[PDB]
């Protein structure tokens, strides 16, 4: 069935952009639905960042909006994340999830295995 | 300014009894609340979405409830494999807010 | 700049059936929106590289329909030409059951659409497998309201 | 900006989207 297994570099240095890639396998990303990046801080607190719908409409979390951006690809069934100006407390585990693009009924059905991003010397 | 506060940060359990987890908000979000179960080493599985609807394939033990601001989550006949962290998420407006953990 | 292709299903205000004749292709630029002129070129899987394309016309009337205000959008009586009557979006069937004999094979019960409701967004919270004059159309969890209010 | 929420009520559902150079 539909599965999502992301990957990326988790050794980013402070004050440079990060990179996160999610490889949606089993279902095309341009058919429908909305694709999300969720991260949980150390302390089990979860925060929501931004969405890439099946169309090219996009909104972000207002807190992270000034330094976040979501992309995608068509030939490769992937959608990425470029978040620059990384501060000290951006370390977390970033998750990949699928939800509907309508509000309400914005619940996440399939989730990614997760990956660890650390910001340190 | 939607903030979701999950009260029972810790809860004991034994195989064969019912346990109730709660969540609270600050602004009315109708019945829109969801419940996710996080077993270690696996992907998060939604259990109850808006209202009290069982997700397809989820056992009938879990039972959502609640409306307006205060919701609950009822698990009946706890099997030894039903131990994980249950979060709650409001999906009525933007700034989609989750809740604290539970054991 | 973005390109969109659109599909629609007729909506019934009571006994009669109506359908909105929005343009087939609408192009957006985030800050700007305009109808796609001709789309007389091949769409490759890599993306959109139209060998024959030019600037697109502008029209405040039809464009404002896609801006969310449906009060002054396209409108067409489709009693003679029924056209599209059911579509699958988000895994939740969208059907105009007021004029199509939609049924659920979970129990064989008929789905009732009343004049106060225009479109029924059948989901799996009330119909796990749906069957409109055909075979199993497996429907996933809810993503849409169960119906749309008349007002 | 195409508000996909209001177009869905009148039956208009986006079926495909992409970008061109
Ligand atoms: C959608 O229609 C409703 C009801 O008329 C209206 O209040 C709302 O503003 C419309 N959506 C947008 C984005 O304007």
């Amino acid at each position: 069935d539909v599965q999502l297994q992301e990957s990326g570099p988790g050794l980013v240095k402070p004050s440079q952009s990060l990179s996160l890639t999610c490889t949606v396998s089993g279902y095309s990303i341009t058919s429908d639905y909305a694709w999300n990046w969720i991260r949980q801080f150390p302390g089990n607190k979860l925060e929501w960042m931004g969405y890439i719908s099946y169309t090219l409409t996009t909104g972000y979390n207002p807190s992270l909006k000034s330094r976040i951006s979501i992309t995608r690809d068509s030939s490769k069934n992937q959608f990425f994340l470029q978040l620059n100006s990384v501060t000290t407390e951006d370390t977390a585990t970033y998750y990949c999830a699928r939800s509907g693009w309508l509000l309400p009924y914005w619940y996440f059905d399939v989730w990614g295995a997760g990956t660890t991003v650390t910001v340190s010397s | 300014d939607v903030q979701i506060t999950q009260s029972p940060s810790y809860l004991a359990a034994s195989p064969g009894e019912t346990i109730t987890i709660n969540c609270r908000a600050s602004k009315s979000i109708s019945k829109y609340l969801a419940w996710y179960q996080e077993k270690p080493g696996k992907t998060n599985e939604l259990l109850i979405y808006s209202g009290s609807t069982l997700q397809s394939g989820i056992p009938s033990r879990f039972r959502g409830s609640g409306s307006g601001t205060d919701f609950t989550l009822t698990i009946s006949s706890l099997e030894p494999e039903d131990f994980a962290m249950y979060y709650c998420q409001q999906h009525n407006e933007y700034t989609l807010t989750f809740g604290g953990g539970t054991k | 700049v973005i390109v969109h292709r659109l599909e629609g299903v007729s909506y019934n205000i009571g006994s009669q059936e109506w359908y909105t004749t929005v343009p087939k292709y609408v192009a957006t630029q985030g800050y700007l929106i305009s109808n796609f002129d001709e789309s007389s070129c091949t769409f490759m899987p890599e993306g959109t590289v139209c060998s024959q394309n030019a600037l697109y016309p502008m029209s405040p009337l039809l464009q404002e329909c896609l801006r969310g205000s449906t009060k002054s959008c396209a409108r067409t009586l489709v009693s003679g030409s029924f056209g599209n009557r059911f579509i699958l979006s988000q895994g939740n069937l969208i059907a105009n059951c007021a004029s199509i004999l939609c049924k659920c094979y979970t129990t064989g019960t008929i789905i009732n659409q009343d004049p106060d409701k225009i479109l029924t967004y059948i989901a799996a919270d009330h119909c796990p497998v749906v069957e409109v004059n055909g075979v199993t159309i497996q429907v996933g969890s809810r993503r849409y309201p169960d119906a749309v209010y008349l007002h």
